[PDB]
């Protein structure tokens, strides 16, 4: 199928820092891919990206009592909707569930790989360490980076790729805010 | 918990 | 930066297929589903703590698609330029034989939000407790989409997570089995 499509896509950002200490409203008015209109909170006024905007822009800037209610949105929309929820969002907590296992096991007279698995936690922030022997594996290091799984919760693989010694005892630390000590796994020869 | 508000879009034909 | 929520919203012309719903620094919270008129909520969790009224909602979508109509014409008609979407097959958790799982076929960076997936389980089309998430909201104005589908790590079994876009030339497959 070739026939011509054409998107709108709106956009209502409320953007919290510090809590709700300092609030940011936004709204984008997008064609196919491109933003043309935007009001911005910190602005007053709507600014039109592309010459599509124009129009509208300088039609909605001259109410200028409108133009003062949309500023109003911190409150009336921003800052409501964030508690209207912060119940189940700011304040969601899932605990992360951390498996160590290495690639290949019968590779321990040689390079292995040793991969720390945290899965379901929520908090997006989380941070592991690779410890050989109590003892940073500051580099050598490889990570998936931050995933998200679509249903409120992450994953994230970070492994170590080391010569394993029948003593070395490798630990994989994970902190993140949902635990009141932090996660260790060990795994050693 | 409580109630969602959104933003009601205006259309501006010129 | 703490935290954004986004309620967003598009209508597609000539499908004529728009969507509502709002995301909290990145996951859905809710989506009003046209269809059914109805709110949906990501989590049950969620909707028996708070509520929206759908209807408000079908209401923006139909002046998206007046809006969409004249930001059309004043643009002399250019269409969409299709974007490719960008899959991966992951599994939800470490996939351990006969114990309970899920595949996510994670479909990014693409537009227009119009995608069919299909899952294969050896070749075949699989049509149960599978389960996708609506068009998520990116930076760059591009979607973001999931699927699921539970299985039960088999050995001699193998899946596809076969995708097509419009700016795909063929269809996509990507392909998973226990033990890479
Ligand atoms: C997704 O939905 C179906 C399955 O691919 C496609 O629709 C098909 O059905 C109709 C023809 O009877 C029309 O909608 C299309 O002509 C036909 N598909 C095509 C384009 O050949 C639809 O196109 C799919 N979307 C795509 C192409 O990714
Ligand atoms: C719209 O685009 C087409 C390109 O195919 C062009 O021929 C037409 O003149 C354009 N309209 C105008 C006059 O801007």
């Amino acid at each position: 199928d070739t026939r011509p499509r054409f998107l709108q896509q709106d956009k209502y950002e409320c953007h919290f820092f510090n809590g709700t200490e300092r609030v940011r409203f936004l709204h984008r008015d997008i064609y196919n891919q491109e933003e043309d209109l935007r009001f911005d909170s910190d602005v007053g006024e709507y600014r039109a990206v592309t010459e599509l905007g124009r129009p509208d822009a300088e039609y909605w800037n001259s109410q200028k009592d409108f133009l003062e209610d949309r500023r109003a949105a911190v409150d009336t929309y921003c800052r409501h909707n964030y508690g209207v929820g912060e119940s189940f969002t700011v304040q969601r907590r899932v605990e992360p569930k951390v498996t160590v296992y290495p690639a290949r096991t019968q590779t321990l007279q040689h390079h292995n790989l040793l991969v720390c698995s945290v899965n379901g936690f929520y908090p997006g922030s989380i941070e592991v360490r690779w410890f050989r022997n109590s003892q940073e594996e500051k580099a050598g290091v490889v990570s998936t980076g931050l995933i998200q799984n679509g249903d409120w919760t992450f994953q994230t693989l970070v492994m170590l790729e080391t010569v394993p010694r029948s003593g070395e005892v490798y630990t994989c630390q994970v902190e993140h805010p949902s635990v009141t000590s932090p996660l260790t796994v060990e795994w050693r020869a | 918990g409580g109630v969602y508000h959104f933003v009601k879009k205006h259309v501006h034909e010129s | 930066e703490e935290h954004v929520i986004i309620q967003a919203e598009f209508y597609l012309n000539p499908d004529q297929s728009g969507e509502f719903m709002f995301d909290f620094d990145g996951d859905e919270i809710f989506h009003v589903d046209m269809a059914k008129k109805e709110t949906v909520w990501r989590l049950e969790e969620f909707g028996r703590f708070a509520s929206f009224e759908a209807q408000g909602a079908l209401a923006n979508i139909a002046v998206d698609k007046a809006n969409l109509e004249i930001m059309t014409k004043r643009s002399n008609y250019t269409p969409i330029t299709n974007v490719p979407p960008e899959v991966t097959v992951l599994t939800n958790s470490p996939v351990e034989l006969r114990e309970p799982n899920v595949l996510i076929c994670f479909i990014d960076k693409f537009t227009p939000p119009v995608v069919n997936v299909t899952w294969l389980r050896n070749g075949k089309p699989v049509t149960t407790g599978v389960s996708e998430t609506v068009f998520l909201p990116r930076e760059d104005h591009l979607f973001r989409k999931f699927h699921y589908l539970p299985f039960l790590p088999s050995t001699e079994d193998v899946y596809d997570c076969r995708v097509e876009h419009w700016g795909l030339d063929e269809p996509l497959l990507k392909h998973w089995e226990f033990d890479a």
